[PDB]
């Protein structure tokens, strides 16, 4: 619904330390754990990376 | 010795995404194990990757986490052998 609370404006999203930062600094949750916005990644066959806080995977 | 901590940083600085803290983990890896046998070393500067405690903190060398969390007054009588 719309809801009732303390936001912060649209050009900033929410981060885990309470302060809510744009979406260049805003980290990954790729299966659980907690990428920084800067985390080249990879086993053998994959291979991922967190942009912006998506995490682009591929094969 | 130093001499691997040395060795152990020019193999990170290299090969990692963000040479900035590979150098700033690799500099503490010798600092906690001259701190584990009694040196401990001030080495933190703006330049060489001092932490950001936030606002409500404040950065320290030396100090005790025993009277610093809240859950501490509700269990006093506990021990605290850090």
């Amino acid at each position: 619904a719309c809801l009732e609370g303390c936001f912060c404006p649209p050009g900033l999203y929410m981060d885990e330390r309470g302060d809510c930062v744009p979406k260049a600094q805003c980290p990954c949750y790729y299966d659980g754990e907690i990428f920084q916005p800067e985390d080249i990644f990879s086993d053998h066959h994959t291979m991922c990376y967190c942009e912006d806080g998506f995490m682009h995977c591929t094969m | 010795s130093p001499l691997p901590y040395l060795r152990n940083c020019r193999y990170d600085v290299c090969s990692c995404s963000d040479g900035r803290e590979c150098l700033c983990g690799a500099l503490a890896s010798y600092a906690a194990a001259c701190a584990g046998r009694g040196v401990r070393v001030a080495w933190r500067e703006p330049g060489r990757c001092e932490l950001n405690c936030p606002k409500g903190q404040v950065y320290l060398q030396c100090g005790t986490p025993c009277n610093l969390t809240c859950r501490s007054l509700s269990y006093p009588d506990e021990e605290c052998n850090e």
